[PDB]
């Protein structure tokens, strides 16, 4: 980054953190930081099989880690069409830096490009707790007609699920139990289309086909909504 | 050329300096 976006996030650090100003004295200009080795990107053999691809993307998104230093390094627009998304997505893997949940969204996506057999869609959710709204995205999978999740997240059960859930059901609720676990109530659930796998699509990314009230429409009434869903993903 | 070299080398500064910090912002939770 520049020079302003560069002193914008010490001063930025300087407001949240208790002693901000020393943090950024004992970093800044330090000549024994520890070098970061970069992580590299993973390639997979024909006879690998899906699954165990998609656990070495999710290995690649993990190695990255998450971003905790409150300012964002790759801006990214919903609205880009997947070629614009997927140059920034081999730009995150050069520079190799810190990434939070949409970022990982589009690595997951670029990473999976050469799947055609696995089909990548959006899942947003919506929580609630203690007064506040909480936003959080990750990359729904289906693989053999069985569905999981790549993504990044503060919590371990937010964002990796291996592709085992038998429904698209059973995976939602998979991660509206592990926001309960943590008293998030799940209010609405955003899903979007299945993405294409050409890197060099001028489509959009839709991200919002199915939005749900999972209060407002009840318990049966999410369920069918969600494997309608899943219908309207095998076009 | 030896203008390219200059922006690697203030990139992996920043990098090292990044992760640094992220190591720091991680552990105040």
């Amino acid at each position: 980054m520049d020079e302003a976006t560069w002193e914008r996030m010490w001063k930025h650090v300087a407001k949240i953190h208790p002693d901000g100003e020393k943090v950024a004295q004992r970093i800044r200009g330090a000549t024994d930081l520890p070098k970061i080795p970069i992580p590299s990107v993973p390639t997979f053999q024909p006879s690998t099989p899906v699954p165990e691809r998609l656990e070495a993307v999710q290995r690649y998104i993990r190695e990255l880690q998450y971003n905790h230093t409150g300012t964002q390094f790759f801006e990214i627009k919903k609205s880009r069409p997947l070629t614009g998304l997927m140059d920034l997505a081999k730009e995150m893997t050069k520079e190799a830096l810190p990434i939070k949940c949409l970022e990982a969204v589009i690595l997951g996506i670029y990473l999976t490009n050469s799947m055609p057999t696995l089909e990548r869609f959006p899942i947003s959710f919506k929580t609630y707790f203690s007064g506040n709204y909480f936003r959080h995205i990750v990359l729904g999978v289906n693989f053999a007609g069985r569905y999981g999740a790549l993504g990044m997240s503060r919590r371990e059960d937010l964002m990796y699920k291996p592709p085992a859930f038998r429904t698209l059901s059973e995976l939602v609720l998979d991660f509206e139990a592990a926001y309960g676990r943590c008293w998030h109530v799940l209010k609405k659930v955003k899903l979007g289309q299945s993405v294409s796998h050409d890197p060099h699509s001028v489509e959009q990314i839709e991200w919002k086909h199915s939005v749900l009230d999972v209060e407002r429409l009840g318990r049966d009434d999410f369920r069918k909504e969600l494997e309608r869903h899943a219908r309207d993903m095998r076009l | 050329a030896k203008q390219k070299s200059a922006q690697q080398e203030l990139k992996q500064r920043q990098r090292a300096e990044i992760y640094a910090l992220n190591r720091v912002m991680t552990e105040l939770e």
